[PDB]
């Protein structure tokens, strides 16, 4: 859509870049649709008389269904170690459309006699839903909030007081 | 349309082995379609988070929060074949009914492993009087975790610890300590 | 609104946040109870040199 | 479910002796 | 209902002519904000580091897409208080010139 | 936008627990010697904070250790709930206790736990410290008990000035006089605690007659009941327990009067439907 | 001899029973040392106390007598260096005394 | 391949239901003096198995008329439970107990039987035979409860060494038994029948030291609770009540440690999915 | 919920083992 | 953070100039594991067994599908530690030379 130029003839639409390290992810994929299907869910209550007041609503997480041709066997492979990531967010730009902390909740490969070098993959991203969408750091290292550890059950090692004092001496 | 002439390193061949003999099972099993679905889920409900603190003491919080976050469902695969023999058709409904059954599909390029049949279809109709139309369905019993284990010799296993309860009296020719000594003086 | 991080069992030192919000409270209190205390403002930025 | 529960407390209250 | 003490382009305080500090509320003030919050790199607040434009990472660069070169200007005009939105974030390139024109829907 | 938190009270301080996280609050108390209730169901928490909470929540150190005399024994948490809209918020205090119970109800990929609490679980308390007394009224009973309990009394009953030979000495805990003082005199002058105070009345009286709460809008319809009216409403900051109420129903024409309250059911739910307060109610004299 | 279990954070906070003992300490980051604010069943004990390797960190006769025991790190403190390298061990009275012991004749 | 059988003691002999026909054994085992119970539907039951099961199964021949004077009296049932692969079994065993009651939950064309088992359910004692011992210890008297119930003992406490005046001269029958070792001392040691072993120790120590079952694998997550930790897991044979647990968490970091089992909640079925056990443990000393 | 309820079925036990 | 000693083509410790062994750590560490891994014959690990390139069942047999010899190769290379995934994995064939060619995106 419409609201930013580019002045540039070479300017790639899609792009799965991984939140940590910022890299560039199963950057072969053929894209050929995507759908960015927001949800909400409204708490309808009759009352009384007639009539029903909706109260609040709960944004429900964001998911997206990209309809994509893997080209090689390393953009397969890609894509499946993209599923099996249960460790890492992706951000996923499609249009001028950044959407931040999202993670692959399904994938389906096809492989038909329609396609015999390429298959095409339904992906399905999932937003992981934050309390806080923008957090709060700090530059230095020194001046962390505290963080509680609770009750511990210290466990229990034997050295005896000579170890640890020749460890001290050392 | 030479088919013939497949791919080296992505050849077009749907082999389901067999991962008890490592064998391949139903040859002459003409494939027509393969769908492999890989789903998986994630939270559903907003993640806490705790600001407030620094930088990258926050990211391997959330990392490991994501990593805690998600579960893998196994994998499933959906082939549509045509099978000309009725001895494949055969071999497939025994194989079947088994409980215990656990292959190795392996398509044009995928190797999914430990997979089971869940569904299976055998429609016959009169625009295919010889063959009959198959679909199949399979499912990952187990994915492929790599067991690092302590192998390759007899001794070196661990422990496996079987809790008996009862201990049975005796059987056999045996009377007592004498049936004992007597079997044991056999030498065999 | 520094309390007393004297005391007598040693010093006792706080988290920069709560010394920050602390600033934050005070600078408020002065100018006016809905300044935008953004890092870019002015008032932002003699917050921030009042919490270092 | 609760008729488990309530076939549960009627054997605790069954013994050898009526009194 | 924002306040902001009155600064000039050269981005000090400026006083009047009484030599006093005026303070600028609603309109006025969250125009000055965000001008002022779109003039700010990123990481330079110790506090927040993660906020201020990306004028280093996502303009200035041998960039593919300026598309995070709007998400960066669209977040920081929304993190000024009493912004909502954005009606229009036009975004046209001269030869050299980066040129910015928004369109923000301050609520007071 | 409802509006709701659950403040806990731990060595560290309070940590709020809000609305953006899945809370479930399902509150249910009571005009009787019985402690009220309120089981929480938080989705939605990360490993430090389980770790912050559910080791704090525990039964032991009073039974195979000592490590107690005195509050921070088991952690008092209050719940603070309403609306919010046009930036004016309506939240108000809805429950105090401490915790009992901890589990999970909901597995991996959303942990959430379920806690139980009730109010006044300190019933570990210094087993009855100053002595109730040889003979004397009700009234002076009740404030023997409140005073011992710690909490602020509101004594409202034609029962007050009828001594009493010896009121209690086999209380053994500081719950168990809230028993004996619900045991005595039981036709309708039912003793309860509602959150930190002490009520002390007649069943047919309001505790404050000055704090009638006029009741026009329902869920469903106002019904009637064996002892008074019956109804659901939305989250009204202003309905306590014992309170004065005074339906004007449209649906149901012969409820209309006024009631006091007897039981209350709030389940409230940031994040599902249910957000509403059940009220018992029964006629007023 | 017990080893309190901590992570690799600049600042944090533990509460554990030791020693008959509510014990909590508050661990962080004071310009290029680690302080530790020490409080025993609830009341503070010590604020400020600047953390070194062998040095025990409860330092008056005040404190950690009687028989309350004491908590000695094997190297200086640094939080980067938590988990593994750097450890925080717990001495009763009796284990602590045989420490002073071998500590005043070094 | 889950392998499970139900194992009945009638006078033709054992008749093992097998997995192969739907049956589903829900088991909820503790350490107190209650019997630990098993409710089981079985399903797909001939017309001549019928006969053979639910006419022997009766609660008559003891009130309106006498045949009775030793077991036989009841049917005793055993559960084989375990998996199975590459030849190997795994059949442990899970439960042992008389019925009490059946009814049918499934009508036609699926007729669904479902029994009620509990333990020691031969309560139908020779009203104790022998008469408990006048002044003795704590372990003699749990000895001679142990030998009239016929079942061998575990008595590993430090209370063994205090003496009682009339240790349960009130008892009537046999299971009253458990319930006065359980009654005397109840801040900790309780007692309870597992299986055919009548165990009486303390509830923070393991009966066996050297039985310690490491846990790595858990369905869902290990979680805190009001006492201990409690975590589900996939049928493990080596699991009892009481026993020593290793738990090593994942998910939760901090519930890692050495537990006690306290409860025990077994659910399996042949042909559906739930196949699991769940523990209730308490931290171990 | 009837799980609920027997938590709740289970509150009467104050310090007092009285034993 | 992974750490190996330093060794040459010729797969022994290769010292330093002073008679020290060397801890390569991060990126150069992974990548002489990587290769290392992929250098073991399937079967040598006493204590693994089952890990290891198939050399001699996949490749260097007259083998109908390479799919197989790739999947080994996979599986070797992920088994290091911090490798996380393969970008690419050639399996070109010469007249007679198995060209292998991986792309690893080591974290570090």
């Amino acid at each position: 859509m419409l609201g930013i130029f580019t002045s540039l003839l070479s300017s790639r639409s899609f792009s799965i870049v991984d939140q940590n390290t910022n890299q560039l992810v199963a950057a072969d994929l053929r894209i050929s649709r995507v759908n960015t299907r927001f949800s909400s869910v409204g708490q309808r209550h009759m009352l009384e008389d007639g009539k029903t007041k909706m109260d609040s609503r709960t944004i429900h997480p964001m998911e997206i269904i990209v309809e994509v041709f893997c080209p090689s066997i390393d953009v397969v492979d890609q894509i499946n170690q993209l599923l099996l990531d249960r460790d890492t967010l992706y951000k996923v730009i499609t249009r001028g459309m950044v959407f931040e902390r999202m993670m692959c909740t399904s994938e389906a490969l096809n492989q038909t006699p329609d396609m015999i070098s390429a298959t095409p993959a339904r992906l399905t991203f999932s937003q992981v839903l934050v309390q806080n969408p923008k957090p709060i750091m700090f530059r230095n290292a020194g001046d962390s909030s505290m963080i509680d550890r609770g009750l511990a059950l210290a466990e229990d090692v034997v050295g005896s007081a000579g170890d640890l004092f020749d460890y001290a001496v050392n | 349309m030479n088919s013939f002439l497949k791919s080296i390193l992505n050849t077009p061949t749907l082999t389901i082995r067999d991962d008890v003999t490592k064998l391949p099972v139903w040859k002459s099993l003409q494939v027509k379609k393969v769908e492999i679905y890989s789903p998986a889920s994630v939270v559903s409900k907003p993640l806490a988070t705790k600001d407030q603190t620094e930088a990258q003491v926050y990211t391997e919080a959330l990392d490991i929060d994501v990593k805690n976050g998600k579960i893998i469902q196994p994998v499933r695969l959906r082939i549509n074949a045509i099978c000309p023999d009725l001895s494949t058709v055969e071999s497939i409904m025994n194989a079947f009914n088994d409980n215990t059954s656990t292959f190795a599909i392996t398509s044009k390029s995928i190797l999914a492993d430990k997979m089971a049949i869940m569904t299976l279809d055998v429609d016959q109709s009169p625009d295919m009087l010889n063959a009959a139309e198959i679909n199949m369905e399979f499912e990952q019993v187990e994915p492929p975790v790599l067991n690092e284990f302590d192998p390759a010799f007899p001794q070196d296993s661990p422990t496996y610890g079987v809790q008996i309860q009862s201990l049975s009296d005796a059987n056999l020719l045996d009377l007592g300590a004498i049936g004992d000594s007597i079997s044991s003086a056999a030498k065999s | 609104a520094n309390y007393n991080y004297i005391v007598d069992t040693g010093v006792i030192v706080a988290d920069t946040a709560d010394v920050l919000s602390d600033v934050e409270a005070e600078f408020r209190a002065a100018l006016g109870a809905n300044i935008n205390l953004a890092a870019s403002t002015p008032q932002g930025s003699l917050v921030a040199a009042e919490a270092i | 479910q609760l008729t488990t529960a309530i076939q549960d407390a009627q054997n605790d209250s069954a013994t050898k002796i009526l009194y | 209902s924002t306040s902001t003490i009155r600064t000039g382009t050269n981005n000090d305080i400026l006083l009047d002519d009484n030599g006093n500090m005026v303070i600028l509320r609603d309109v006025e003030a969250c125009a000055q904000d965000v001008r002022a919050a779109m003039l700010m790199r990123t990481g330079e607040n110790i506090f927040d580091v993660n906020s201020g434009v990306g004028y280093f990472e996502y303009i200035f660069s041998p960039q593919k897409s300026y598309d995070d070169a709007r998400k960066s200007i669209a977040d920081a005009i929304l993190s000024s208080p009493d912004v909502t939105g954005i009606e229009q974030l036009d975004i046209d390139i001269t030869g050299e010139v980066f040129g910015v024109d928004a369109k923000v829907i301050t609520i007071h | 936008k409802r509006i709701l938190r659950v403040t806990f009270n731990m060595p560290y301080g309070p940590e709020v627990i809000r609305e953006d996280l899945d809370v479930r609050v399902r509150i249910m108390k009571a005009a009787l010697r019985i402690q009220n209730r309120a089981t929480m169901e938080i989705f939605g928490l990360t490993t430090q904070l389980r770790e912050s909470l559910l080791s704090q929540f525990t039964a032991w150190k009073h039974r195979q250790r000592q490590v107690g005399r005195e509050d921070e024994l088991m952690i008092k948490v209050s719940v603070e709930a309403g609306y919010s809209d046009q930036g004016r918020e309506q939240v108000s205090r809805v429950f105090v206790g401490e915790v009992a119970i901890v589990d999970i109800i909901s597995p991996p990929p959303d942990i959430g736990i379920r806690i139980q609490c009730y109010t006044r679980q300190i019933d570990r308390t210094k087993t009855i410290r100053n002595m109730p007394p040889a003979n004397t009224t009700f009234v002076k009973f009740v404030e023997w008990g409140a005073n011992e309990m710690g909490l602020n009394f509101i004594c409202d009953t034609s029962y007050n000035d009828q001594v009493l030979k010896n009121p209690g000495r086999s209380i053994t805990v500081a719950s168990a006089i809230l028993a004996s003082i619900q045991d005595m005199y039981m036709p309708d002058v039912a003793a309860f605690v509602d959150d930190d105070i002490l009520i002390v009345k007649d069943r047919d009286k309001v505790i404050r007659p000055d704090e009638v709460t006029n009741v026009n809008s329902f869920v469903g319809i106002p019904s009637w009941s064996e002892w008074g009216v019956e109804f659901q409403c939305l989250f009204e900051p202003s309905i306590r327990v014992a309170g004065g109420v005074a339906v004007e129903s449209l649906m149901n024409p012969s409820v209309n009067g006024n009631y006091v309250i007897t039981a209350l059911e709030y389940d409230l739910a940031s994040r599902d439907r249910p957000f509403y307060i059940k009220v018992m109610g029964s006629p007023a004299a | 001899m017990k080893k309190i279990p901590l992570t690799a954070v600049p600042n944090q906070a533990i509460s554990f029973n030791a020693g008959s003992s509510y014990w909590k300490i508050r661990l962080y980051q004071n310009m290029d040392m680690m302080n530790a604010d020490i409080s025993r069943d609830g009341v503070i004990v010590c604020h400020g106390v600047r953390c070194f390797g062998g040095i025990p960190l409860l330092q008056y006769s005040r404190q950690y007598r009687p028989d309350y025991g004491n908590f000695v790190f094997d190297r200086d403190a640094d939080w980067t260096l938590f988990g593994d390298g750097i450890n925080l061990f717990y001495l009763d009275g009796a284990e602590f005394a045989e420490y002073q012991a071998l500590a005043t004749r070094k």
